[PDB]
């Protein structure tokens, strides 16, 4: 298992041969030292449609890099107020298995970029409409944080009725 | 394309952070000045460095032209035509004769 | 009490895993950016997992930077690699 | 070298910019033709309807 | 150092031209569009009219 290991994702060109295992296979590098590090990868990614001009590029990443820190809080958010309602059970995070498989097997396939979510536009089109999508996962997960806010002032004046 | 003169000890970090904030590439070519210029905010005549540079994209230039001004980095409208490049240079070279004569003139009187 | 405590839960946890889904996906477009900003075009890049031992963090990424033989904009703060984005 | 880098990379620029120029200009100049070739299409037709009329 | 220099202005260079290919796809789509559109309005706006 060991879901509560870190996760490091990275890409390089195809041509990239690294320095520290000069002459071998970049796959076999990347096993090798994945094997130095007793670690495993696989390739995942998908060929975005975004041919944008460079400051509109430079543009874009900025905002997804925004977007991926928000995403990133709400996640967070989330799973402290899972734990919270004690339902991370065996940790606080990864231990609820994700469309029926567990994080490292979901991570273990990139394919999701597809039908529901590749709208074919542009990088700024698909980053603007991933995060309205969080914001109405936000605005629920507040939803939930209302309702357990009211659970709880209900639950303090029933033990005020009960006080003795 | 911008261009403009900085002070020689920063310039690398300008380039640096321009290189980074910018992950994309762009041209980079430097000179250093020939002589200190006295500095307007520091008030003294510290070295200083060319700093033109070139790069696409409407907002990329407005970006890089924001950091260089942020790094206290004045720019001028430098002529890429050498025809252009040597009229301006002719018409500077004229204003400045004519403010060093009228300097001149001040300065004698203020002493006297 | 009870609907806060059964349903709001239920869907709080529906709604975190799409919301780690949907994380996932961006994750996967800001690389994807990078790859074509920091890499050069034409796109042929290759990714790979992300997936780590729990204790070999600091060795993949000393790995990581020693592999690093490219980038050299900076200085001869982000990662020199095409594409580093360390998650949970 | 850097310096024929630089002034090799903004000759490149300078030429994709009269490149796109050029092309945007085309394009815009077969949509023109377009309505103009078709404009002796309706003054044929044009002439048509007149001998039509004479016709009747 | 050069090879680094070199392969960043090759970079640019590429990014330039493809940023120059897009636009002039998309201006070749848009006179396509036209071609038919500007035919069609000024074969009604004519010939309709002489009709």
């Amino acid at each position: 298992l060991y879901t509560a290991n870190d996760f490091i994702l990275i890409s390089l060109p195809q041509n990239a041969q690294p320095v520290t295992a000069p002459g071998s296979k970049t796959d076999s590098w990347f096993n090798e030292t994945l094997i130095g590090g007793r670690a495993f990868v696989s390739d995942f990614k998908i060929p975005e449609f975004k041919i944008g001009s460079l400051d509109t590029l430079i543009v874009e990443s900025e905002e997804l890099s925004k977007v991926d820190n928000q995403i990133g809080a709400s996640i967070g958010k989330i799973i402290e107020i899972l734990q919270g309602l004690n339902e991370t059970s065996t940790n606080a995070y990864r231990t609820l298995p994700i469309n029926n498989m567990p994080v490292p097997e979901y991570l273990e396939n990139f394919q999701w970029q597809t039908r529901k979510f590749k709208l074919d536009k542009s990088i700024k089109d698909l980053i603007t409409l991933i995060s309205n999508e969080s914001s109405q996962l936000d605005a629920d997960v507040r939803a939930t944080y209302a309702n357990y806010n009211s659970a709880k002032t209900n639950l303090a004046a029933a033990e005020r009725k009960k006080t003795g | 394309y911008v261009t403009g003169v900085i002070a020689r000890d920063k310039v690398a970090t300008l380039e640096q952070i321009l290189w980074r904030v910018l992950r994309g590439n762009l041209f980079f070519k430097t000179v250093e000045i020939e002589q200190p210029v006295y500095d307007v905010k520091t008030r003294e005549y510290k070295h200083k460095n060319a700093f033109i540079v070139f790069s696409h994209g409407d907002l990329i230039i407005k970006r890089i032209r924001k950091i260089a001004e942020s790094l206290d980095a004045n720019l001028y409208d430098v002529d890429s035509s050498n025809e252009g490049r040597s009229q301006q240079l002719a018409k500077v070279n004229k204003n400045l004769s004519d403010l060093y004569t009228v300097l001149k003139t001040t300065s004698t009187t203020l002493e006297s | 009490e009870q609907s806060l405590r059964v349903q709001l839960v239920r869907l709080a946890k529906t709604a975190y895993v799409d919301v780690f889904i949907n994380w996932f996906h961006i994750k996967a477009l800001r690389v994807y950016v990078e790859s074509v900003l920091r890499y050069g075009l034409p796109p042929h890049f290759n990714i790979k997992i992300i997936a780590v031992p729990p204790k070999n963090l600091s060795k993949c990424k000393s790995e990581l930077i020693d592999a690093f033989g490219f980038l050299g904009g900076n200085a001869f703060e982000y990662e020199p690699f095409v594409m580093y984005i360390i998650n949970l | 070298s850097q310096k024929n880098g630089i002034a090799t990379l903004l000759q490149a620029e300078k030429e994709a910019h009269e490149i796109v120029s050029k092309a945007r200009k085309y394009r815009q100049d077969k949509l023109k033709q377009a309505k103009t070739d078709a404009a002796k299409e309706i003054d044929s037709y044009k002439i048509q309807k007149d001998k039509e009329l004479k016709e009747f | 150092t050069p090879n680094q220099v070199n392969d960043e202005l090759n970079k640019m260079q590429a990014f330039i031209r493809k940023e120059a290919e897009e636009k002039a796809k998309e201006i070749q789509l848009k006179a396509d569009q036209e071609y038919e559109i500007e035919k069609t309005n000024i074969v009604r706006n004519e010939t309709n009219n002489i009709d």
